[PDB]
């Protein structure tokens, strides 16, 4: 019956070495940390230590989960990832589940619990690597090499996906209608369930994924820490690209219309139909900014028939799995932040707004990388894929400070906007 | 005989692809080859060496150089065809120790592992690749063939094995001494301590009985060298640490080398004397990329090697690191986009100082630098000591409020304080959010020809002030400026701003308080005079009021 005796199989790609990635400074609390944990993840065989013939590093760092207090371990494999061949196999990326957004409710599960129990292919081992840095560098790093399938990792999945599919058989066959989603080290579970009913469909599979792993003899015990005892609650029944709005007023001045103007003018960029001359005509003179201007007949069937277009959502609107996907961020000051998801410009596939204040509002940064999780979290329910992001911060001060306010097992790729956008109240 | 452990080789291999070369055995001269085989017999009866056959078609080129004018020679294996042929490996001196970040210790030894590197054995499947031969005398016989059984000298290999190697060796012995602490640099190796020299140097013995249950040769004897060390360009008391002497050469004509870098000598030893400036000394280098050249100092890059020869005068020691008490970092602004700190735990005990250089941008305003700055050194912070510094800043806890609050990218600075030390670093003018009731409605707008060059600058206003001026040689975006300008200069203490111009839009939204262009520089000149100013934008070629683009295309 049982044979996980046999390692599954992983290349790279022809002209691409494994990845060589400089290993970035850590405070000595997460250096603790990374120690007993690394202390034990060797002493149960899933890393063991490696010589000066390993020349690869994949940077590591330490985290802690949502209402946890206990210091996980992270690894932005990130360019392993993209240097990793193009997982070709039964999994690429499971078949579009694209009921998972349409769900009342989704919880999110971290299954890593994990993908120990499976070795890792021996030649592939070495590109793996990373350091565990010491303080001002007295002592050598700590090298270490994965023996089984690491966290952070695009292939840990795609590998356990053919064991992921035999655990669920019990489930997935008593509820047709919850549909199940894994991205990482995630595992999406959504249902058009009340949310009391919802919540307890959880429970089910939470004490049930008990069996194949976590706890009961073995049989099936094995596999990597059970922290999966938390879950996460989205509502993606409560979303869209958000309107265009105009302001309704009785009187308008000559600032108010030079806005509105603008504001249109904009908006023809993505709504083609947008007129602005009788608005524009109005202006027409030199009067001052707080002036107030009686809007013209001509002028307010204008702006009503602009209010229509806007109304009525774009067409022409559709994802394509090849391209990348793009989120643009806006700070919009009182912990207000807009945001957008678009392959093609002016083509947005989605737009929203957050606003959270909680551990906040004094620190920008740690707003926007909860802000930049968020994104990315309804990035994976609606596509399956995170979107690289456009972040309205100085290169240094997001790389000086995001490590500590993470908390996902996943890492999108980022820019840093350096020009301040024209259209920024626009979006709110 | 007592039993010794062995030293577990490393896995090396060769670049993917590529095999050991074949490189040719130069003629030799009797006496040079007769020092050779002498010297080639010696490393043979120790076990360095090895003789090997015709089975073995790889080739290193040895030879000999004379050891300062003496009897003895020198044996030299040229394995510059050999290590671009050897794979990489995990160098871990990248990124050396700090001496601020060290601990204070009551005693430190030096010993010394000359022995033990020979101990170090070599991976026999690749000894085959490591082979030289010396031409016998008059070439009436064959060659002798070698191969290194140990870490050659000389191969790119050998230091990041002899590390590797001398670690795994000295892990247990750190482990139950937690009360010590060791360290290994090239041949040294230091171990510190907290103990009374008769504790310390009882388990320094200890250290050399460890090294002897592998095999290694240890020195014993009361060593030639004594605190304070030489290392890495640092002068290493027990107690104290300081940069081996700067003293800053005199000299008329200064050429390309002796100002710029190079890697000295004010950069690399500003790490702990305070107030120091580089920047037109710097300067001196733009543009330029001699290979020989008496470059103009200018008297601007006198007067800061006036203070560089004012602070080189007095010494400064640095402090070691005590984890107890806390961190303290201090930043002051020296002008010129020059910014200048100091970490301490006690006051005026810097454990190390800096300098901040601003980047290459258009324009920038004094809070950003700052930012900048504080990063920088917290980064830094982060590697030396494991935590952040707690910062003390020359601006207003109000000032950073209306900044950050205001400003359109996220921005963070951790834990800090104010400290009264001028120049503060201050917000120069702050624009409006609404229309200024009762201030005066300037239109503005700017042109120009792209071929003549030629184009036009200026405004209409609600009270019918207007105004146009021809400008020769200017651009587009020069000539959107020159209306804002003109606005402003002729605009009472309020105002009310129109332009169409993203372009200036976009450098005024940025709050610069300096720039490159002096048409910015004016600007923000007017901005700082004005009470309440507001900017507001349309769309251009819209027909939008008070915007006259024709008045500029004429
Ligand atoms: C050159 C060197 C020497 C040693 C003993 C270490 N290791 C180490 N680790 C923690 N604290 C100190 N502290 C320390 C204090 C004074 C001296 C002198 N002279 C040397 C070291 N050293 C290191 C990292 C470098």
């Amino acid at each position: 019956p049982i044979s996980p005796i046999e390692t599954v199989p992983v290349k790279l790609k022809p002209g691409m070495d494994g990845p060589k990635v400089k290993q970035w400074p850590l405070t000595e609390e997460k250096i603790k940390a990374l120690v007993e944990i690394c202390t034990e993840m060797e002493k149960e065989g899933k890393i063991s230590k490696i010589g000066p013939e390993n020349p690869y590093n994949t940077p590591v760092f330490a985290i802690k989960k949502k209402d946890s207090t206990k210091w996980r371990k992270l690894v932005d494999f990130r360019e392993l990832n993209k240097r990793t061949q193009d997982f070709w196999e039964v999994q690429l990326g499971i078949p579009h589940p694209a009921g998972l957004k349409k769900k009342k409710s989704v919880t999110v599960l971290d299954v890593g619990d994990a993908y120990f129990s499976v070795p890792l292919d021996e030649d592939f081992r070495k590109y793996t690597a990373f350091t565990i840095p010491s303080i001002n560098n007295e002592t050598p790093g700590i090298r270490y090499q994965y023996n089984v399938l690491p966290q952070g990792w695009k292939g840990s999945p795609a590998i356990f996906q053919s064991s992921m599919t035999k655990i669920l058989e019990p489930f997935k066959k008593q509820n047709p209608d919850i549909v199940i989603y894994q991205y990482m080290d995630d595992l999406y579970v959504g249902s058009d369930l009340e949310i009391g009913q919802h919540r307890t469909k959880i429970e089910e599979l939470r004490q049930h994924l008990l069996r194949w792993g976590l706890t009961t003899p073995d049989k099936k015990h094995q596999k990597e820490p059970p922290f999966l005892w938390m879950g996460y609650e989205l509502h993606p029944d409560k979303w869209t690209v958000q309107p265009i709005v105009l302001p309704e007023k009785d009187s308008w001045t000559v600032n108010d219309i030079q806005k509105l103007v603008g504001k249109l003018n904009w908006a023809s960029q993505i709504y083609p139909g947008i007129k602005v001359r009788q608005l524009s005509k109005l202006l027409r003179g030199t009067k001052a900014l707080t002036e107030v201007i009686p809007l013209t007949e001509e002028a307010e069937l204008e702006l009503a028939e602009n209010r229509e277009i806007l109304k009525e959502p774009v067409h022409g609107v559709y994802y394509d799995p090849s391209k990348d996907l793009i989120a643009e961020i806006q700070k919009q000051g009182q912990g207000q932040w807009t945001y957008q998801i678009y392959q093609e410009p002016f083509k947005n596939l989605k737009t929203g707004k957050y606003a959270r204040m909680r551990g906040a509002h004094t620190n920008d940064v740690k707003q926007l990388t909860e802000a930049v999780q968020k994104i990315t979290t309804e990035s994976i329910v609606i596509w399956g894929k995170t979107p690289k992001f456009k972040l309205p911060i100085q290169k240094e001060t997001w790389e000086t400070w995001w490590t500590e306010y993470w908390q996902a097992t996943w890492i999108p790729e980022w820019e840093f906007v350096n020009t301040p956008p024209l259209v920024k109240l626009w979006y709110q | 005989m007592v039993p010794i452990s062995p030293i577990e080789t490393v896995p090396v291999k060769l670049k993917p692809g590529m095999d050991g070369p074949k490189v040719k055995q130069w003629p030799l001269t009797e006496e040079k080859i007769k020092a050779l085989v002498e010297i080639c017999t010696e490393m043979e009866k120790e076990g360095k060496i090895s003789k090997i056959g015709p089975e073995n078609p790889y080739n290193t080129p040895v030879f000999a150089i004379k050891k300062k004018d003496s009897t003895k020679w020198r044996k030299l294996v040229d394995f510059r065809e050999l290590n671009k042929r050897t794979q990489d490996f995990w160098e871990v001196q990248l990124g050396i120790p700090h001496p601020a970040g060290l601990k204070k210790k009551k005693s430190v030894t030096v010993l010394d592992v000359g022995d033990a590197y020979f101990s170090v054995p070599l991976d026999e499947d690749f000894r085959k690749y490591t082979a030289f031969t010396i031409p016998s005398i008059n070439n009436e016989t064959p060659g002798i063939r070698y191969q290194y059984n140990v870490l050659p000298q000389g191969w790119k290999g050998s230091p990041a094995i002899f590390q590797s190697s001398m670690t795994k060796i000295l892990e247990p012995f750190a482990a139950q001494n937690p009360d010590i602490v060791i360290y290994q640099y090239m041949d040294d190796l230091y171990v510190g301590s907290d103990l009374e020299i008769g504790q310390h140097r009882t388990k320094i013995e200890e250290l050399r009985q460890h090294l002897l249950r592998w095999g290694l040769t240890t020195p014993d004897k009361k060593h030639q060298k004594e605190p304070p060390f030489l290392w890495m360009g640092y002068e290493l008391h027990p107690d104290k640490w300081t940069v081996q002497p700067i003293v800053l050469p005199e000299k008329d004509s200064w050429t390309v080398n002796d100002i710029q870098k190079l890697v000295g000598k004010l950069n690399w030893a500003s790490q702990i004397y305070p107030g120091i400036k580089v920047r037109q000394l710097s300067k001196l280098l733009r543009g330029t990329k001699a290979l020989t050249e008496v470059i103009p100092l200018t008297e601007e890059a006198e007067l800061e090697l006036a203070e560089n020869r004012e602070i080189l005068k007095e010494p400064v020691h640095g402090v070691y690191y005590d984890p107890s008490k806390d961190l303290i970092a201090e930043i002051q602004k020296q002008g010129q986009g020059q910014w200048t700190y100091q970490i301490y735990q006690e006051p005026f005990k810097n454990l190390k100082t800096g300098k901040y250089a601003r980047m290459r941008g258009a324009h920038t305003n004094d809070v950003k630098q700052l930012t900048e700055a504080v990063q920088k050194i917290t980064t830094e912070s982060i590697v030396i000591w494991g935590k952040t510094p707690k910062f003390k800043l020359p601006i207003q806890k109000e000032t950073w409020e209306t900044w950050w609050t205001e400003y359109w990218q996220a921005t963070w600075i951790p834990e800090w304080e104010f400290v009264n030390t001028p120049p503060l670093v201050k917000l120069w003018y702050q624009l409006e959010k609404e229309p200024i009731v009762g201030a005066e409605t300037f239109y503005v707008d700017g042109a120009a020809n792209r071929e003549t060059k030629l184009g036009k600058a200026g405004y209409v206003t609600n009270k019918g002030r207007q105004k146009v001026v021809p400008l020769t040689n200017t651009t587009n975006q020069k000539t959107e400026l020159q209306a804002i300008y003109l606005a402003l200069q002729d605009s009472g203490l309020e105002v009310n701003i129109v332009t169409d111009s993203q372009y200036a839009l976009g450098i005024i939204q940025a709050q610069p308080d300096k720039s490159e262009s002096e048409l910015v520089n004016q600007i923000i000149e007017q901005l700082i005079k004005k009470e309440k100013v507001y900017l507001a934008w349309v769309p251009a070629h819209k027909g939008i009021g008070g915007n006259e683009q024709v008045d500029k295309l004429v």
